[PDB]
């Protein structure tokens, strides 16, 4: 096991991104398992000749974990794990009754970094009130959260896998950063049964918001959804014109010009007003095109995937993936507090991401930067971060999913 | 001395050569004081005479009774590697925690104290020149951390870390901090055993080139540091004086912004606002500005504050932090933090706008975020606080808002003016109240602009506006069906951005027309506001449209 020779684009740099402040017990925690790591030869203490960062957190049960965000080292790194090095991404995974999640990411830790290499995963455990300068280490091993870690592990993965494989053939495995995604249409008993065969495998080279398993086969688009009413008032229609127009933007077939017939001419928006045999047939076509998903619109593997969330209040929360603003390649929904439920809808929406396209959205977050900052890894629970951005949600994007 | 800690290796950046910058030719005086300056540093060690070979140049200079050297890294500095930052920040005194004993020493002639990679050392040449230049000069090149030049604060720090790292896992329960050229340590041992453990510590600096202060040299509390006083069981910042002054200039206001700021992190209360409007932003350094009336009465608050001394106390780990935030007067806010009530740790204001329209309840939350993580930074965990907003107020904001919002653990506190929402709008058409169908269009080219109304009572109405914009009109259109309205009204506007403003419940604004708004509606007892698409041919909106559009 010697190593496979990694690179940057000639022209970019490596990552510079600031350490966001931590608490005592995380701090703490950091110390702990990276103490252990340098013992065993995992990572190794740096002098100030590397320039470079990347950030660092704890996160969780009541055993603490250490997160690094390659992020930045991710998108400088591109060419490598995705052109040169690929992990092609499984079209029936999303078909399949049954997908478990397992975390393989102890793995790498067991394949040497290129020397050359070492300096970018740079990162640096801070000091409460700047008391010390803070322990700064590089990895000297295939580092989790690195998206080159899986590609350069590869080549090991498929003969751990080649076994289980050959004698499961409907089964199908993805792997995902630091996870494998396993996918069966077993019944759910024999499924179960499978992943701890599968784990028996990987046990032999010393191994290892979402529910027990996910169920991909049932997951739906959420449908913009039109009122059925007793009564209609011109409020109401004015809301459903509205909809209606906005739904007219995603879906081919999309009608109003019956009701607005309805909305005469300056009229009280408490008025009843009685519906018509041609706007009860546009209303009712409008709602067969709703229940499809929207005609034209297609994954493009060569575009960036983003994800807009709304608050809707009570713990619910909508969602909307697409490239091209507006044209839904998946919407659906989630259901203590705010932030921790916003956190959840990620993870979740991030999952099925990775499921369905092998690759994670930029969010969209309805959330202050700070607060998220604050607060996110106080619940995070996945070993990947998305990238995302910080957005006030127009109001009206929220009333039309619901 | 010289450390014998290893070197730390070093590069250009990777497509650069070293220096090559010719010496300009100088004065006798300077040359000989160069000639000088360099021998005695040449037998200490810190630079070394070098052959011909040597094809890398830096200026030096020489300036006055004694005579120093300078020498000009700026080229070298853009040649040279980057290296890590030396520090995320600077400690602050509230973060101290009180110890019985506590010595500052400050290391000797620190960068000439530490090795420069050999590899590297070529790099650092200078040239002495011989009188007019006639013959070849003296060429020395650094063997230590030169002064001025980009590597040597890093450098240093990491070669003091090192060094210090086996002394603190041998004595894990003395604090250490380190800043700068600077050593401060503290101990909870009894006077005699921490002057001991000095004098190992010192030792052991000692084996590894670092010189320090004697105990008849050394600093006695209290410690004049960085703009603050640290006493024994208190500190505090150095003394402040506002000046007096019939006439103040810009650089005058300037200079005592910063120090109220300074004054704010321990003296509670102080205001800054009335003094940095007058700001805003024309104006020459030396150029007089009249103080306004308001710029005066906050002036004359701050004197008040400042009359008497005011200190802070230290950090105790074993208890809560605990922080309280007051309202004082529009835009501005003040905070206090504790562990025993009203012995503060320190203090602070928070007095910013993000966005052009806000409410109180928006500000408070972005008050405790702020908070918040100021307190990570100095504590390592989160304070408790004690807020001027009833709990009913919050919950009824967070449920109904469309921003994730939280605030970590708080009480509710009875210290007016208390935080709350001045109006609210109905969630439903109010009956038997008058729906107002609002509208705007604003040439683009003349900036005229129309605003006007049509009602399902009957009325109508158009008022005409000059260097408008569409967004302004949509306001103005508002503005008027308020206006013209009874106590309960249904407004439906096809406007994205007026819906968006309003129903964000705003209760101050940079915008005039949006506090005339915000007067009408916290008037009104009901409220009732809708959007529809424009050009959809809506009735009502069909025809508001169709007398605005007309111009
Ligand atoms: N100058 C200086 C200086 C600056 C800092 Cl940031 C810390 C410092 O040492 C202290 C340490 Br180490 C630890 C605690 C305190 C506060 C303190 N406790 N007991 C004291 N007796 N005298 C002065 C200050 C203190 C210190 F001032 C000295």
């Amino acid at each position: 096991i010697e190593t496979v020779p990694v690179k940057l684009k000639p022209g970019m740099d490596g990552p510079k991104v600031k350490q966001w402040p931590l608490t005592e017990e995380k701090i703490k925690a950091l110390v702990e398992i990276c103490t252990e790591m340098e013992k065993e030869g995992k990572i190794s203490k740096i002098g100030p000749e590397n320039p470079y960062n990347t950030p660092v957190f704890a996160i969780k049960s009541t055993k603490w974990r250490k997160l690094v965000d390659f992020r930045e080292l991710n998108k400088r790194t591109q060419d490598f794990w995705e052109v040169q090095l690929g992990i092609p991404h499984p079209a029936g995974l999303k078909k399949k009754k049954s997908v478990t999640v397992l975390d393989v990411g102890d793995a790498y830790f067991s394949v040497p970094l290129d020397e050359d290499f070492r300096k970018y995963t740079a990162f640096t455990i801070p000091s409460i009130n700047n008391e010390t300068p803070g322990i700064r280490y590089q990895y000297n091993v295939l580092p989790q959260g690195w998206k080159g870690s899986p590609a350069i592990f590869q080549s090991s993965m498929t003969k751990i896998l080649e076994p289980f494989r050959k004698q499961n053939p409907d089964i199908v495995i993805y792997q995902y950063m630091d996870d494998l995604y396993v996918g069966s249409d077993l019944e759910i008993g024999q499924h179960r049964t499978k992943i701890e065969e599968l784990r028996q495998h990987l046990l032999r080279w010393g191994l290892t918001w979402m529910g027990y398993e996910l169920h991909p086969d049932k997951w739906t688009v959420q449908p913009i959804v039109l009122p059925e009413k007793d009564s209609w008032t011109v409020n109401d229609i004015q809301k459903l014109v509205g909809k209606l127009n906005w739904a007219s933007q995603i879906y081919p077939g999309i009608k109003v010009r019956q009701l607005c017939k309805l909305l005469r001419g300056t009229k009280a928006l408490t008025e009843v007003i009685p519906l018509t045999e041609e706007a009860e047939l546009e209303l009712a076509e409008n709602r067969e095109i709703l229940k499809e998903p929207v005609h034209g619109v297609y994954y493009d593997p060569s575009k960036d995937l983003i994800a807009e969330i709304q608050k809707q209040g009570q713990g619910q929360w909508t969602y909307q993936i697409y490239q091209e603003p507006f044209k839904n390649l998946k919407t659906g929904k989630y259901a203590t507090n705010d932030v921790k439920q916003l956190t959840e809808a990620v993870q979740k929406i991030t999952t099925e991401s990775i499921v369905i396209w092998g690759k994670t959205p930029k969010f969209k977050l309805p959330i202050q930067k700070e607060t998220w900052e604050t607060w996110w890894t106080e619940y995070w629970q996945a070993t990947w971060i998305p990238e995302w951005e910080f957005v006030n949600t127009p109001p009206l994007v929220k009333l039309w999913y619901q | 001395p010289i450390s014998p800690i290893e070197t730390v290796p070093v590069k250009l950046k990777p497509g650069m050569d070293g220096p090559k910058v010719k010496q300009w030719p100088l004065t006798e005086e300077k040359i000989k004081a160069l000639v000088e300056i360099c021998t005695e540093m040449e037998k200490e060690g810190k630079i070394s005479k070098i052959g011909p070979e040597n094809p890398y140049n830096t200026p030096v200079f020489a300036i006055k009774t004694k005579w120093r050297k300078l020498v000009d890294f700026r080229e070298l500095n853009k040649r040279t590697q980057d290296f890590w930052e030396v520090q995320l920040g600077i400690p602050h005194p509230a973060g101290l925690k009180k110890k019985k004993s506590v010595t500052v020493l400050d290391v000797g002639d620190a960068y000439f104290s530490v090795p420069l990679d050999e590899d590297f050392r070529k790099y650092t040449a200078f040239t002495i020149p011989s009188i007019n230049n006639e013959t070849p000069g003296i060429r020395y090149q650094y063997n230590v951390l030169p002064q001025g030049w980009k590597g040597s604060p890093a450098i240093f720090q990491s070669s003091m870390t090192k060094i210090l790292e086996p002394f603190r896992k041998q004595n894990p329960d003395i604090v250490i901090y380190q800043y700068m050229d600077d050593l401060y340590v503290g101990s909870d041992l009894e006077i005699g055993q921490h002057r001991t453990k000095i004098e190992e510590l010192r030792q052991h600096l000692l084996r590894w080139g670092l010189t320090t202060p004697d105990k008849k040299h050394q600093k006695e509390p209290p410690f004049l540091w960085m703009g603050y006083e640290l006493h024994p069981d208190k500190w505090t910042v150095q003394p402040i004086v506002l000046p007096e002054k019939d006439s103040w200039t810009v650089n005058d206001i300037q200079k005592l912004v910063g120090k109220l700021n300074w004054a704010s992190q321990i003296y509670p209360g102080i205001k800054v606002r009335q003094l940095c409007k007058l700001l805003r932003g024309t104006k020459a350094l030396t150029e007089v500005i009249p103080l306004t009336e308001e710029a005066e009465l906050e002036l004359a608050e701050n004197r008040e504050i400042l009359k008497e001394p005011v200190h802070g106390v230290y950090y105790d780990p074993s208890k809560d932090l605990i922080a309280e935030i007051q309202k004082q007067g529009q835009g501005q806010w003040t905070y206090q933090i504790y562990q025993e009530p009203f012995k503060n740790l320190k203090t602070g204001k928070y007095a910013r706008m993000r966005g052009a329209h806000t409410n109180d309840v928006k500000q408070l939350t972005e008050a405790v975020q702020k908070i918040t993580t100021e307190s990570i930074v100095i504590w390592g965990k989160t304070p408790k606080f004690k807020l001027p907003i009833q709990k009913e107020t919050w919950e009824t904001w967070w449920t109904e808002y469309w921003q994730a919002t939280w605030i970590p653990e708080w009480e509710f506190v009875n210290t007016p003016p208390l935080v709350k929402l001045w109006y609210q709008l109905e969630k439903e058409p109010i009956v038997g109240a008058e729906t107002f169908y609002v509208d705007g269009a604003a040439n683009r080219e003349t900036k005229l602009g129309k605003a006007g109304y049509v009602t399902n009572r009957g009325r109508q109405k158009v008022v005409t506006l000059t260097d408008t914009t569409n967004q302004k009109t949509e306001l103005q259109a508002i503005y008027l069906a308020l206006q013209d309205s009874g106590l309960e009204v249904n407004i439906v506007t096809d406007s994205q951005y007026a819906l968006g403003i309003i129903q964000a419940q705003p209760d101050q604004s940079e915008s005039e027309l949006v506090n005339q708004i915000i007067e009408q509606l916290i008037k009104k007892e009901k409220v009732y506001l809708a959007w529809v698409p424009a050009h959809k041919g809506i009735g009502g909106n069909e025809q508001v449209d169709k007398l605005v559009s007309a111009g």
